[PDB]
RNA sequence: GGUUGCGGCCAUAUCUAGCAGAAAGCACCGUUCCCCGUUCGAUCAACCGUAGUUAAGCUGCUAAGAGCAAUACCGAGUAGUGUAGUGGGAGACCAUACGCGAAACUAUUGUGCUGCAAUCU
RNA sequence: CCUAAGGGGGACUCAUGGAGAACAGAAAUCUCCAGUAGAACAAAAGGGUAAAAGUCCCCUUGAUUUUGAUUUUCAGUGUGAAUACAAACCAUGAAAGUGUGGCCUAUCGAUCCUUUAGUCCCUCGGAAUUUGAGGCUAGAGGUGCCAGAAAAGUUACCACAGGGAUAACUGGCUUGUGGCAGUCAAGCGUUCAUAGCGACAUUGCUUUUUGAUUCUUCGAUGUCGGCUCUUCCUAUCAUACCGAAGCAGAAUUCGGUAAGCGUUGGAUUGUUCACCCACUAAUAGGGAACGUGAGCUGGGUUUAGACCGUCGUGAGACAGGUUAGUUU
RNA sequence: UUGCUUAAUUGAACGUGGACAAUUGAAUGAAGAGCUUUUAGUGGGCCAUUUUUGGUAAGCAGAACUGGCGAUGCGGGAUGA
RNA sequence: GGCGAAAGACUAAUCGAACCAUCUAGUAGCUGGUUCCUGCCGAAGUUUCCCUCAGGAUAGCAGAAGCUCGUAUCAGUUUUAU
RNA sequence: GUCUAACGUCUAUGCGAGUGUUUGGGUGUAAAACCCGUACGCGUAAUGAAAGUGAACGAAGGUGGGGGCCCAUUAGGGUGCACCAUCGACCGAUCCUGAUGUGUUCGGAUGGAUUUGAGUAAGAGCAUAGCUGUUGGGACCCGAAAGAUGGUGAACUAUGCCUG
């Protein structure tokens, strides 16, 4: 439960971007059995980030309607646009940590066509919890 | 029946308190009613006035040294000094005292 | 009945390690604590004045107080829902030096060493420590190595 | 009548609502149960350090 | 429990501050005095009618009593008092102890 | 559904206007919530809070305290500012020349400051000659000092003051004050 | 490098059985007036360094040596275990998923290192 | 429990085994070697201890004084116990050191009152002296229900507040116990394991036994048994049809489908149960709130009267006997 | 600096002065951190997974950790804390 | 208290202590009940002591009032070292 | 779940090292309003059982922070109230030392101590009111089995007597 609060985790279909390192990894695999996760593609990226980024203003929920939001938050990260932002998602950059916790937990619905026959259980296993890698793309867009 | 970061109590309501409760309502019916009474004992002997000449007396005890108030009568003593006799000074408006 | 005593399941946790019962080797009287040291906290069976309570066999604390044969150690114990200070006192006998103090300052003195170098080189140097990343890209020869290939293997009793 | 023993249930649930708060730390610990002769002389070094500062001060200003 | 009619130690008296030797004593406790404040006050509850107005102990559990040693300087004549643990046996002076002798 | 990390629907638990319903106040809050918004001068946003404290939040500051919050080195001729009352010492031996801004003057204060050649201003009269408080010195009363904060965390070997009526050998002096009559704490 | 005195770590140093040991050192060794201690100058105390000896101590080497120490395409990713499922099975228990992960066994190697002072073919 | 079994220092090294020496042997005393503790350390057990903490010897009183800090139990209160220091005064040892009781973990006790010690200090209040009394500090006298009232019974003549927070019916879980049924087959059965049986084991079923529990009911579900009457189960006593035999017949035994159909009259007992007599095809076993009391009856149990025996000083008790006792 | 400590000019503690500048020395998060006063109800609990004790067992009794019911509706488990 | 050829029987439908009025609104850790709306927060059956075991006090959990400040340095989490 | 006596916290108000007119006196358009002052209560000194003694080494202390203010010019420096941590100083109690002196047993200078106080360390209180909480009171409402005091019954009935 507190991993989950930590990784801004804290409603069912919310979603967070994390950096691939020790920390982190035992930090998701301490959430495992209650996360689907994987590794996005840029196109995965730019969707998410399009449709549903918001940015953390003020402690406040603003939708990423202009590029001047972006810049007025993170141009002293060198982030001046939002594809700046996807950039500096997607090829894990310098100032990743700033970009993706300034980044709102994306609040995604349920999958359009539904999830496998019961969710909890990993996806080795025919369920829907771990690492599913290249699928979380595929899961995303049922999603988003 | 203890409880809490509180003082400790006296108090003293365990007998039949409330058959000996005196509520002065009546306050001031009796200060207007004093006051009438001293009308009517100032029309009684005027123009002669109505408090007799009080002596000076020294307050007892160390914590009232220091105070001067009106004792209760002249004595003996202080009457003899201006030629007055007690029976006679208490007819002519003066108290007198035996005891100091 | 019920028994909670000082020493009460300490059977083995007081216990002389195995073949090192005995005297006591003398680094142990020869160790300096200063305020402010790191300590940790292990009780001697042998020696039984100045021991620790069960519950500081195995903690790590501060020195605050120096004695003739002893030390106090602040320690922190949980009680309830916050922390309470409490003030041991124990001989040298149940006291080591703790080793977590130097790795940090081994690596104080490393970084400081390495900022001068790149400052003295005029460049810049990185002194954050990093967690480990994921591996990166590399080829794999086959030279001697071409590829074996197994199969499970049937099912057999050596009984 | 023979009722519940003890329980330890739910009272790490009651310890974490509010509490488990480490200590704060100061620069100045209290030197309260530390060994009085060193106490009672480091009473004399102090004052006399303050002594010192005090003096080199004064002539600095006048 | 044997204990030696002569010991040396520490006087509290302002003249020897010092160990010195004492003569030990077992502790008696002395006279209940008919003038005592609290005899006087139970007296008086008890007189007239009421029955008995203070409480009589019965439930007695200890089975030994604490010794008491009477400690006075033969210097100074200043008494000292110890208290030893409780023992159902007790001597002062006995015959001391001889290790290696038969049955 | 949420995983709540912090608790919903909390107020703020600071005071954002005075509990008095005093008009005259109101006024000085009118004014500094007008200052504080709009000078970005921290002085303005430290008044405007501190004429929302309660009665036991601003401790009457003494005119001895001015005068030693004076007597720093370098602010001989600054404004004292105390929001709440200012009252007289009668210890004094001198008082200098000074310009203080309070909320109320005691008849005392009021005499000793302008005996001594001084101003007595209120906090609408500061807010034109010092409408950012330049050169200002704000002056607080002491609040530990308060006689129920002698009571306050009472316990053993606490060294606080019991919460008692009387005070004499006769009121808990005996049992758990004293080692000859048990413990002490 | 050997040896002595004082040591640190406290068996890679211990234990058993053989063999060897130049120089110095150490040691055994000789004596009982004196200080001293004993049933006993055996131990302890004192004296001589004079009469003798490396026999022993000590040191080194040898042993498919015991023990100890270290290592591992040894056993074994086994036993166990944290986490998971509206998994299997009447049950006892078991399989699977994401992780952590022994002990015994087997084989090989090693058998004190070292600090201060003094001394020696 | 201990003036040492406390403290210091020194010397030595236990349990045990082997090999030897007059009486002497399994066990007396002496000698050597081996001997990591396999002993001893007051008392339970655990930990600890080998030029020692064990054994022996010498000297001692640190088992002393003033009080603070700290650890455990903990509310971070008390009590008990313990730890490291500060200031004294000592013991011991050549010394360094150690010693603030017992190698460590248990071995103990508030207010009020009394008593003793200390300070010989403060007070007895109009002022003094001396007795006496009262204060301050530290012990003891004790609360073992051990944070600490001062305390015998009976009620079947009984009362009240409540409780299904809790027993005495039914009901529910369980099935030890009770009852019933299997398998494996060493044996029994003139031969022959299984016609009929079947040990040692082991798997089950049942809730007509008794336990275990206390979930429901204590502002009450009328607690035994019988009589009367209906229905249901089958683990079938009889009656129908069959299979098997150590079935010649007759008789008898085991089994299958089977609860359609019946399963009695009496002596004694309140009895359920039992036992006897007798008829019968048979006189099977059970359930339905241990069916069935606004159906009855009221013999039993279990109010109040009374007798006896045993118990009790007694009032009274008996799950012992006896008699009389409102069934709306 | 000291009245503590050393044979000491040795140390102990607390200091004056100087050097090391934002990669000021891991991650992630942070409706911010810290502090105070005062007072309610409660002080019968129970259940599920796992560890686990007594018992033949129990819808039995007793512990450990967590999550629940109690205090809670909604969809499913027909029905059911 | 009476009275009892004795049942704790009778003493005005009242008897193992009549009836009437008062003390008395006797006390009750035990029953029952405890009266309008919406909004926000939101428990405990656990520690210690108690002739304590159906109750209290105490700490904990909770509310309210706020206060000093504004990223300062915190966390029912991970990494590295020990 | 009330009212009252006495209280804790918090808040508002008046005055403030003081505060409180209401016991009382004056006055009145008469239980009002208005006016008056001595005392007294609380506070402004504590500590010790008591006899008693009784709060500045210093800018009313030092150190690390500290909002705000001043000088700057990222940064930096100065000043830093409240408050926090820490080390000190002063007063009372306890213990130690014990000067000139003296009703020769008194006095207690001076210098100290891991002790101790509900203290000082440029006052903060008093009064009125309100909610909440406490205690005594019938005490949120209703409830015992009992106890006591003083009286009324032998027209039923028990027993004695008298007369039928
Ligand atoms: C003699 C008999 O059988 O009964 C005696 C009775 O006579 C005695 O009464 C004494 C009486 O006791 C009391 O007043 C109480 C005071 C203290 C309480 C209690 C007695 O003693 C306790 C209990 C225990 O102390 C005792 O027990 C003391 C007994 C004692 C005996 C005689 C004198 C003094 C004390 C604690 C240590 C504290 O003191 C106490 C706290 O509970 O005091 C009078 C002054 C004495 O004269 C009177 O003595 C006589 C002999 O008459 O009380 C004892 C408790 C009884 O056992
Ligand atoms: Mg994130
Ligand atoms: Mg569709
Ligand atoms: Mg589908
Ligand atoms: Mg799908
Ligand atoms: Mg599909
Ligand atoms: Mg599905
Ligand atoms: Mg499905
Ligand atoms: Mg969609
Ligand atoms: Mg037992
Ligand atoms: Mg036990
Ligand atoms: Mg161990
Ligand atoms: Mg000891
Ligand atoms: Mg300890
Ligand atoms: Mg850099
Ligand atoms: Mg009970
Ligand atoms: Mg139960
Ligand atoms: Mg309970
Ligand atoms: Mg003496
Ligand atoms: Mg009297
Ligand atoms: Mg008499
Ligand atoms: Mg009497
Ligand atoms: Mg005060
Ligand atoms: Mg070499
Ligand atoms: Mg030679
Ligand atoms: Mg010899
Ligand atoms: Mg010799
Ligand atoms: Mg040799
Ligand atoms: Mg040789
Ligand atoms: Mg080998
Ligand atoms: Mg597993
Ligand atoms: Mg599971
Ligand atoms: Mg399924
Ligand atoms: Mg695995
Ligand atoms: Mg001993
Ligand atoms: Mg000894
Ligand atoms: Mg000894
Ligand atoms: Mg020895
Ligand atoms: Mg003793
Ligand atoms: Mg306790
Ligand atoms: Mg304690
Ligand atoms: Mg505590
Ligand atoms: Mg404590
Ligand atoms: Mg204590
Ligand atoms: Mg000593
Ligand atoms: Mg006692
Ligand atoms: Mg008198
Ligand atoms: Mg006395
Ligand atoms: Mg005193
Ligand atoms: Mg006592
Ligand atoms: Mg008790
Ligand atoms: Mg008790
Ligand atoms: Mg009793
Ligand atoms: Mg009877
Ligand atoms: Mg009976
Ligand atoms: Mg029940
Ligand atoms: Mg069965
Ligand atoms: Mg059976
Ligand atoms: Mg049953
Ligand atoms: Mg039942
Ligand atoms: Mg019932
Ligand atoms: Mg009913
Ligand atoms: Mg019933
Ligand atoms: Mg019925
Ligand atoms: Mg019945
Ligand atoms: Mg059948
Ligand atoms: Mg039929
Ligand atoms: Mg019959
Ligand atoms: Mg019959
Ligand atoms: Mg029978
Ligand atoms: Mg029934
Ligand atoms: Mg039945
Ligand atoms: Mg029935
Ligand atoms: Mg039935
Ligand atoms: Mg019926
Ligand atoms: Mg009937
Ligand atoms: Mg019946
Ligand atoms: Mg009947
Ligand atoms: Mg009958
Ligand atoms: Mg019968
Ligand atoms: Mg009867
Ligand atoms: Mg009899
Ligand atoms: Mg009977
Ligand atoms: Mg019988
Ligand atoms: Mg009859
Ligand atoms: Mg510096
Ligand atoms: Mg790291
Ligand atoms: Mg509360
Ligand atoms: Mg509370
Ligand atoms: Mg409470
Ligand atoms: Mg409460
Ligand atoms: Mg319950
Ligand atoms: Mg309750
Ligand atoms: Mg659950
Ligand atoms: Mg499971
Ligand atoms: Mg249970
Ligand atoms: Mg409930
Ligand atoms: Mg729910
Ligand atoms: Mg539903
Ligand atoms: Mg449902
Ligand atoms: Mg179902
Ligand atoms: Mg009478
Ligand atoms: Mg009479
Ligand atoms: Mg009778
Ligand atoms: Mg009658
Ligand atoms: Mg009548
Ligand atoms: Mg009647
Ligand atoms: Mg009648
Ligand atoms: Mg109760
Ligand atoms: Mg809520
Ligand atoms: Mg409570
Ligand atoms: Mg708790
Ligand atoms: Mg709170
Ligand atoms: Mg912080
Ligand atoms: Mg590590
Ligand atoms: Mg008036
Ligand atoms: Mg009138
Ligand atoms: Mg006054
Ligand atoms: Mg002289
Ligand atoms: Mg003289
Ligand atoms: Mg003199
Ligand atoms: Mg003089
Ligand atoms: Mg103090
Ligand atoms: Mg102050
Ligand atoms: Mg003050
Ligand atoms: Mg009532
Ligand atoms: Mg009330
Ligand atoms: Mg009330
Ligand atoms: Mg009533
Ligand atoms: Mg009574
Ligand atoms: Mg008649
Ligand atoms: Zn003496």
């Amino acid at each position: 439960r507190k991993v989950l609060q930590l990784l801004r985790l804290t409603q069912i279909n919310a979603g967070v971007f994390v950096r691939l390192t020790k920390a982190t990894s035992e930090l998701i695999k301490l959430a495992e059995p209650y996360v689907a996760y994987g590794y996005p593609s840029l196109s995965t990226i730019r969707q998410l980030v399009y449709k549903r980024g918001f940015g953390k203003v003020n402690k406040q929920r603003i939708a990423l309607s202009d590029n001047a939001i972006i810049e007025a938050n993170l141009g002293k990260f060198n982030i001046l646009s939002i594809e700046d932002l996807i950039h500096e998602i997607y090829t894990v950059g310098p100032n990743f940590k700033q970009v993706s916790n300034f980044l709102w937990p994306f609040k995604l619905s349920n999958p359009n066509g539904g999830f496998r026959a019961r969710k909890f259980q990993h996806f080795i296993q025919g369920g829907d919890t771990g690492n599913r890698e290249q699928f979380i793309n595929a899961l995303v867009k049922q999603m988003n | 029946a203890i409880s809490k970061n509180l003082p400790l109590l006296n108090n003293h309501f365990r007998k039949h308190w409330q058959e000996r409760v005196r509520v002065h309502f009546d306050q001031a019916g009796k200060k207007a009613s004093r006051r009438q009474s001293r009308l009517r004992k100032a029309a009684k002997i005027a123009p002669r006035p109505i408090d007799a000449l009080r002596p000076v007396v020294r307050a007892p005890t160390v914590k009232y040294n220091r105070k001067v108030r009106a004792g209760r009568g002249f004595t003996l003593a202080e009457l003899k000094a201006v030629g007055i006799a007690p029976k006679y000074a208490r007819t002519i408006g003066i108290s007198v005292d035996h005891r100091r | 009945g019920k028994s909670r005593g000082y020493r009460s399941g300490t059977r083995y946790a007081f216990q002389r390690d195995f073949k090192k019962h005995g005297a006591i080797p003398l680094s142990t009287y020869l160790k300096v604590y200063k305020v402010g040291d790191i300590v940790d906290i292990k009780a001697n069976g042998s020696i039984q004045k100045g021991m620790p309570h069960k519950y500081y066999h195995g903690k790590t604390g501060i020195v605050y107080n120096v004695t003739k044969s002893s030390v106090g150690v602040i320690i922190n114990k949980v009680v309830g829902n916050r922390y309470i200070e409490k003030r041991v006192n124990l001989r040298v006998e149940h006291v080591k030096h703790s080793a977590c103090r130097q790795e940090f300052l081994n690596r104080v003195k490393s970084n400081a060493a390495k900022k001068r170098e790149a400052k003295a080189n005029g460049e810049t140097v990185y002194l954050k420590r990093q967690a480990a990343k994921p591996r990166g890209s590399r080829i794999i020869s086959t030279e001697g190595n071409i590829p074996q290939t197994l199969a499970p293997v049937a099912y057999e009793t050596f009984i | 009548a023979k009722s519940k023993n003890h329980t330890a249930h739910n009272q790490t649930r009651k310890a974490h609502r509010n509490g488990i708060k480490k200590p704060k730390t100061y620069k100045y610990p209290s030197l309260k149960g530390v060994d009085a002769k060193f106490k009672r002389n480091h009473r004399y070094a102090l004052h006399g350090t303050a002594k010192a500062l005090a003096k080199a001060r004064a002539e600095k200003s006048a | 429990v044997n204990v030696p009619k002569t010991r040396k130690t520490y006087c509290k008296g302002k003249e020897c501050r010092k160990h010195t030797q004492h003569k030990v004593t077992q502790y008696k406790a002395g006279k209940a005095s008919l003038f005592a404040q609290g005899k006087r006050r139970y007296d008086r509850k008890q007189s007239g009618y009421g029955g008995q107005t203070k409480q009589i102990f019965h439930k007695k559990a200890k089975t030994t009593k604490k010794v008491v040693l009477r400690l006075e300087c033969v210097v100074c004549k200043t008494k000292a008092q110890l208290p030893l643990k409780r023992c159902k046996h007790f001597e002062l002076g006995g015959d001391k102890k001889q290790k290696g002798q038969a049955l | 559904g949420r995983d709540h990390t912090s608790k919903q629907h909390v107020r703020s638990g600071h005071r954002t206007a005075p509990k008095s319903d005093n008009v005259y106040l109101q006024l000085l809050v009118k004014l500094y919530s007008f200052l504080a918004r709009r000078t970005d001068a921290p002085f303005n946003k430290v008044i405007l809070k501190s004429l929302f404290l309660s009665k036991i939040n601003r401790p009457p500051v003494s005119v001895s305290r001015i005068s030693r919050a004076l007597k720093q080195k370098g602010a001989a001729e600054k404004t004292i500012v105390v929001v709440g009352t200012v009252t007289d010492d009668n210890r004094l031996l001198e008082f200098p020349k000074a310009t203080i801004a309070a909320l109320r003057f005691t008849a005392g204060a009021k005499d000793r400051i302008l005996k001594n050649g001084g101003e007595a201003i209120t906090l609408d009269q500061l807010a034109l000659r010092a409408p950012k408080g330049q050169n200002t010195l704000i002056v607080r009363g002491p609040r530990n000092s308060r006689e129920a904060v002698r009571h306050f965390g009472f316990g053993p070997h606490k060294g606080k003051a019991p919460r008692i009526l009387s005070k004499g050998r006769k009121f808990e002096r005996a049992r758990g004050r004293r080692r000859s009559r048990g413990f002490k704490v």
